[PDB]
């Protein structure tokens, strides 16, 4: 349940070789249905109905795209082609390097993904809700090309063991009582 | 050879030593480049009447028969670049009326025949760059009125005479860059109308040539790498259509206030080294600049009408000037990057950066800016980077900075105010002056923030002591040390009758360690009052006199204890050898004075105690005052070694017992508790070993004041003298 | 708009059963729309859950009734029966209708 | 206009030349090397000799028979090469040892020290 | 100086999506020139002479290209156009997200990068030497496309 | 080759005394090579230290004399002086030779 930090990167692509970079931030959460590691790539949207195995053949993309999917209303499709984790694994099949689900309108998808811990996914899958998802959707709508990015000590023994250097003096107290009583 | 369907025979690299035969007569592009051909026999190309492009680029050609190239009236391009022709083949290329391009650039040509280039009425591209000729072939070039491109780059032309290119009325591009040109006559560039590119880069020019006034259609001029120093006003009068000037790396002194006047199509101006320039150039009539750069000058003002024109301006570099005031940058909607570093800027007005959208990078480093307006960034667009390093700031605005990504304030030591992370939401790379200011950003919330001065463990964010373990350890060590040292002092000084030297040393050592107990108590009380909020108090504690007081207390106590132990060992040695109370008291006073001077030394120094809130100089600081740390460590080691060898000799030559046992216990415990402190002081400077800062701080805290809480207990419960003196005190009070 | 939900960002999802569903992509964003007929380079595969306008897969085909049968081929090829061919084996390649 | 060629005295004859022999000369070629001038004779009788040639070799032109004789003496083993005689009918250029001005070349004979 | 895990992923895809990817990991020492954070992108080799600001414009590359630069022996280039840190910053300006230097031939580049701590770089700089460097160069020479992923 | 260093994978770095250095790129790799003449679409800048072969920037140009001079323009334009023109101003545009 690590607080995934999602930063979008927008490049101007100035003439000559200079590029120029701007960064915007938001916060989502890793889901136990997938792994938890930092990853970045070309952000691509995916309509939920587009993530279905029932289609005989679909367009392909270059490998390494971060999929942004906004789950529909829970009652909109009573008979989905696949579950939420099914759509996630289908997207990972279709060349994704991660998935960024939006569950603002579909709260139960968080429960589905968390319960799906028995079926872990090798590439990280983040879920985002609220104003963070709203602004991510605003960015993906208003912009053309971007780059999504997702990021996420036995010293206590050496602190507790310091009690030894002061509890040795208990032996001194015992030696004091030796000449007493 | 490798015949091709498109009638383009390619014999490159075949290694043949003659003109290949058995080829179709309708070929139009023959390549004989890389092989070894040393001469062209007469009527060599008699089998190629329809040849159009000949490329001998690479042979070791050294001779061409006069009739070798005869009959090739359809030839259009000829390439003889990397051969070893010693001269222009004047007689060989006669009659090639259809020739349009000639490559002779890489030959070792040393002399051009007078009657060369005769009948070449269609020539348009000539290469002669990397030859070795000393004079421009004025007469041979006078017979080429249709030329459109000329290169004499890598030659050794000393100078150009008058009317050198008189008949080149249709020339377009001239390249003389790497030539060894030292002067240019006034009428050398005469008649070169519709010339659109001139290169004189690496010539050895002394002054600025005046021939340019005869180039009305010049577009690109390159004279950057010459030894030019003076560019007088009016140097570009005859070039109304000029678009690009290359004047970098030439050491200039004076460039004139009107050098670039009414240049409509200029799009760049980068001037370097103009030291004697102290006035902003007259840019009237030049309103198409993209990037303006005036780095090294003595400029002290900027015309307020700068942004009224030059609406296309993008980059503004005015760094190494001495700029005091700043006008209003209203306008310049396309202005992108602003550099105002290394100037002398006093204050930022409110409306200086009003509006000015799309401004991304703004450098204000190395400027004595003591005042920044509260709302000088509220109306600023997307600004990525912002550096105010080394600016002597007393306060910092907050509004309008949420869009910032990188903010740097490295040099603003006087900036003691606490920044708020509520504003810099998108901030990614922050460089605060003091490491305590970056506490609210969780150095290494919503995103990850990288702070340049590492917070680490030596700058406790919340707890100076650390865990409850260390907290209670230090708490009870201080309590024991203070209470027992006070009781021992009271018992010792209640009598004031018997003054043996050993008891004098015991009392003085107790007094010395009482100060260490006091400083440990100061630390404990500071931690208690600042529980979880110590980063707020960190700057106050470091910059205040409390840090100096604690550092003094600690260093003075430690050095006093060491000196007293050394003198006690000396007294024991004297007693073993065989009246001296006066000299021993004098030595004790001298040791006290020396300890005071050692403790006060950082006060004379600057910033030694500011290493950490511990304020103990050498343990937490190794690079600052490294010589002082080494000297103090060596002095302590010498004192300990001397006392140890004296004790060893005493036990060797000898078979009051309580005094001997107390001295042995004191020296052993002091050495044991003092070695790790020095080892951890020298630990950070040792690159090979790596120790965690939390462990270093805990070790320092648990080792430095240990003798203070240890020695009084030993003196109390390891000597019947305590019982005897307690009975004496009971008799005194009863 | 011939749909039921028509979300602002994701687009119109639940298209009417009488309208083909299409996925339009430009740049990062991609949304759903309802179209009476397939656009060029696609074939209308009607399904009980929703009428899809699937991507064409027959080579050199402009418009195809199905993924295999091509209705209108390109200019450089002619339809023998339902497939593009640059030179049909039988009938005149052109037939004044760019078909064979 | 063909020019024929043959201690030695190389004899070259202008068999097809019409008139005005302008800037005749002699060149030597090493195997797989460029042709270097050894002696140049102008129409005025002025002579230009190579640095490694002057003194050892002599030149003499006779327009009555239109023959150019290059006399050689004290032949060092460095003189082994193929010798040609070259000529230039049309004038308008400065004389010299350059090989790019002569418009007619002979067949040349191989000479070695013997 | 944390040993960054650099994983190359060579992909072949399939006619119906379902990308087929095969992984190969290695370890590379971090550098003080740049930050310490993850990076991922398509790998692109760069010639040591290919990073020089003398040319105004060479060509444009898509963003996020993980650059790989194989250093050569220093005496072969007595007057380099730019230092190693200069080349790294030029490559970052080109649109890169991480630069990997093969210092198998110029070990002094390690010292240069470590000393270049005076100016931190926004994106990580890694250097690889030895058998892992040989593996990286072999993969670059053989494969035609391969993702490179850098993890802490 | 005709170069000096010619490392296995980094390509030939230092070229000959009178040759041009050109950085070929294939797939992910980029290696140098030494050429007597620049390839199509490139112009050679000769310098005393290392002669380089740079890329043309004039639009619609197939082979250039220098940075701002095109020796042979593309098929669809005519070269007036050194620049491509779709319709030159003055002179006959085509002349059956793609020159104006």
């Amino acid at each position: 349940k690590e607080t995934a930090f999602v930063e979008v990167v927008l490049f101007e692509s100035s003439p000559s070789g200079d590029y120029t970079t701007y960064t915007t931030g938001l916060t989502g959460r890793f889901s136990r249905a997938g792994a938890t590691l930092s990853a970045e790539g070309e952000i691509v949207q995916m309509h939920p109905l587009g993530l279905c195995n029932n289609n005989d053949e679909e367009d392909l993309y270059e490998y390494g795209w971060v999929g942004v999917v906004k789950l529909e209303q829970p009652e909109l499709d009573p008979k989905p082609c696949l579950t939420v984790l099914g759509k996630a694994k289908r997207a990972v099949q279709r060349g994704a390097t991660a998935v960024i689900f939006d569950v603002s309108e579909n709260p139960e998808a968080i429960d589905q993904l968390n319960q799906g811990s028995e079926d872990p996914l090798k590439r990280p899958v983040v879920y985002v809700k609220g104003a963070d998802a709203i602004k991510l959707m605003n960015i993906v709508n208003k912009q053309k090309v971007a780059r999504a990015r997702i990021q996420h000590q036995p010293t206590e023994y050496f602190d507790m063991g310091i009690f030894l250097a002061f509890f040795v003096v208990v032996s001194l107290v015992c030696l004091i009582l030796l000449v007493k009583i | 050879c490798s015949c091709d369907g498109d009638r383009r025979v390619d014999c490159s690299g075949k290694g043949l030593t003659a003109v290949p035969e058995g080829l179709s007569a309708f070929t139009q592009a023959l390549d004989i480049s890389m092989n070894n051909i040393t001469q062209l026999p007469e009527d060599a190309f008699k089998n190629f009447p329809f040849l159009e492009e000949l490329q001998l680029a690479g042979n070791d050609l050294s001779f061409i028969h006069p009739k070798a190239l005869s009959g090739l009236k359809e030839l259009k391009v000829l390439t003889l670049q990397n051969n070893q022709l010693k001269t222009v083949p004047s007689e060989a290329i006669r009659g090639l009326s259809a020739l349009q391009s000639l490559r002779l650039d890489a030959n070792h040509i040393t002399s051009v025949p007078e009657d060369s280039f005769e009948g070449l009425v269609q020539l348009r591209h000539l290469w002669l760059d990397d030859n070795s000729l000393t004079e421009v072939p004025v007469h041979p070039l006078s017979n080429l009125p249709t030329l459109q491109a000329l290169t004499l780059a890598l030659n050794k032309i000393s100078s150009i005479p008058d009317f050198a290119f008189t008949n080149l009325s249709s020339l377009v591009v001239l390249h003389l860059h790497n030539n060894k040109i030292r002067s240019l006559s006034q009428h050398c560039f005469d008649g070169l109308d519709n010339l659109e590119t001139l290169d004189l880069n690496y010539n050895n020019l002394g002054e600025f040539p005046q021939a340019i006034k005869a180039l009305p259609s010049l577009k690109e001029l390159g004279f950057h790498s010459n030894s030019i120093s003076v560019i007088p006003d009016g140097a570009f009068d005859g070039n109304p259509l000029l678009r690009t000037i290359h004047l970098y790396d030439n050491p200039l002194s004076f460039v004139g206030n009107s050098a670039f006047h009414n240049l409509s199509d200029l799009h760049s101006l980068v001037i370097r080294g103009a030291s004697m320039v102290q006035q902003f150039p007259n840019l009237t009539g030049t309103v198409h600049l993209e990037s303006l750069t005036l780095t090294g000058t003595k400029i002290s003002s900027i015309p307020n009408n700068l942004c009224q024109e030059q609406k296309m301006l993008r980059t503004l570099d005015l760094s190494y000037n001495n700029i005091r005031d700043l006008p209003s940058f209203n306008g310049c909607h396309a202005l992108e990057e602003i550099s105002l570093q290394r100037n002398q800027i006093y204050q930022i007005k409110e409306g200086t950066f009003q509006g000015l959208i799309s401004l991304r990078i703004l450098d204000l480093s190395r400027n004595l800016i003591h005042e920044i307006h509260s709302r000088a960034f509220a109306t600023l667009g997307p600004i990525t980077n912002l550096d105010v390093s080394f600016n002597e700031l007393t306060s910092f605005p907050t509004e309008g900075l949420n869009g910032l990504n990188q903010l740097k304030l490295v040099g603003n030591f006087k900036l003691k105010e606490a920044l708020a992370a509520k504003d810099f939401v998108n901030l990614r790379s922050l460089s605060v002056p003091y490491a305590y200011q970056c506490c609210a950003f969780w150095g290494c919330s919503q995103i990850i923030i990288h702070c340049t001065p590492s917070t680490g463990a030596f700058k406790p964010c919340e707890y100076l002591l650390g865990s409850w373990m260390i907290r209670l350890t230090v708490w009870f060590i201080f309590l024991v040390a203070l209470f027992f040292n006070l009781l021992v002092i009271l018992t010792t000084f209640a009598s004031c009758t018997s003054l043996p030297s050993s008891k004098l040393f015991i009392g003085l050592i107790s007094v010395s360690n009482l100060f260490m107990g006091i400083y440990t108590g100061i630390l404990t009380f500071l931690d208690a009052v600042s529980w979880g909020r110590f980063a707020e108090f960190g700057i106050w504690w470091e910059t205040g006199s409390g840090c100096k007081v604690a550092g003094f207390l600690a260093v003075f106590s430690s050095e006093s204890a060491i000196f007293l132990l050394m003198l006690a060992t000396v007294e024991r040695s004297l007693s073993a050898k065989d009246n001296h109370l006066k000299q021993f008291r004098v030595a004790a006073l001298l040791a006290f004075l020396g300890a005071t001077v050692a403790g006060c030394f950082p006060l004379f120094h600057r910033g030694e105690y500011s290493a950490s809130p511990l304020c103990l100089p050498f343990p937490t600081g190794e690079t600052p005052s490294l010589g002082f740390t080494v000297t103090l460590v060596l002095l302590n080691s010498l004192a300990f070694l001397l006392m140890a060898v004296i004790y060893t000799k005493l036990y060797c030559n000898l078979e009051q017992s309580s005094m001997i046992k107390h001295v042995a216990w004191l020296i052993f415990t002091n050495c044991i508790f003092f070695c790790p402190v020095a080892f951890f002081s020298f630990a950070p400077l040792i690159t090979a070993i790596s120790i965690s800062p939390e462990i270093m701080k805990s070790v320092t805290l648990i080792f430095f004041p240990l003798p203070a809480c240890l020695n009084p207990v030993l003196y109390v419960f390891f000597n019947p003298k305590f019982k005897e003196d307690w009975k004496l005190l009971k008799r005194r009070v009863t | 708009k011939g749909c039921l939900s028509c979300s602002k960002d994701n687009g119109c999802s639940r298209c009417q059963q009488k309208l083909f569903f299409f996925l339009r992509r430009e740049g990062m964003r991609q949304y759903g729309e309802c179209l009476h007929s397939c656009p060029s380079g696609y074939y209308g595969h009607r399904a009980p859950d929703m009428n899809r306008c699937a991507r064409c897969r027959i080579e050199n085909c402009d418009s195809c009734f199905s993924k295999d049968f091509c209705t209108k081929c390109k200019v450089g090829f002619y339809l023998h029966r339902g497939r593009c061919f640059d030179e049909c084996p039988g009938f005149a390649p052109l037939d004044e209708t760019m078909e064979c | 206009v063909q020019l024929v060629e043959s201690s030695l005295r190389l004899s070259c004859a202008a068999s097809g030349y019409t008139y005005s022999p302008y800037c005749m000369g002699w060149f030597r070629q090493a195997p797989g090397k460029a042709r270097e001038g050894v002696a140049t004779v102008d129409l005025d009788g002025s002579t230009i000799y190579a640095d490694s040639v002057k003194g050892r070799f002599t030149i003499s032109q006779d327009n009555a028979k239109n023959t150019l004789y290059l006399q050689m003496n004290s032949l060092k083993p460095e003189d082994t090469a193929m010798y040609y005689c070259a000529s230039r009918t049309r004038a308008g250029v400065t004389c010299g040892l350059n090989w790019a001005i002569f418009s007619y070349w002979g067949q040349g004979t191989q000479v070695t020290v013997s």
